[PDB]
């Protein structure tokens, strides 16, 4: 199983962009993955709220184009 | 020595901190180490796939907004 933990560590490591080209320690791999998930959750939330704003702006512009 | 005993404990805390961020394993004490790593890997790939989808949705919406404004300006100028 310890070879599979080694491979899974390498797979987690390659998926974190701040760890590209660096052989970080196991603690640094876990820490950077935790920070990356934090960063991405806030980033996708901000994006989803931007998409909500665009849908509402477009819905109003459609109502302005209609009635004209 | 005393150093690796502290290095193994910090590693153990790091595993818990990573695990408590995966919604599937959150607060799951019985989650093995290889399960934390593989679920963290699959979760990271899923939020990277989500970022791509949202940027794609955002780009289409922006494209529609400027086409609805061009349509409105054309109508207001007949």
């Amino acid at each position: 199983r310890r070879d599979h933990i080694k491979d899974s560590f390498h797979s987690l490591r390659d998926s974190v962009p701040s760890l590209q080209g660096e052989k970080a320690s196991r603690a640094q791999i876990l820490d950077k993955a935790t920070e990356y998930i934090q960063y991405m959750r806030r980033k996708n939330h901000t994006h989803q709220q931007d998409i909500d704003d665009l849908k509402r702006q477009n819905a109003l512009l459609e109502q302005q184009v209609r009635a004209l | 020595n005393v150093l690796e005993r502290q290095r193994r404990n910090e590693l153990k805390r790091s595993f818990f901190a990573l695990r408590d961020q995966i919604p599937e394993l959150e607060n799951n004490e019985k989650a093995p180490k290889v399960v934390i790593l593989k679920k963290a890997t699959a979760y990271i790939l899923s939020v990277q796939a989500e970022e791509q989808k949202l940027i794609s949705e955002e780009d289409l919406l922006r494209k529609r907004r400027e086409q609805l404004k061009h349509k409105l300006e054309q109508l207001r100028n007949s």
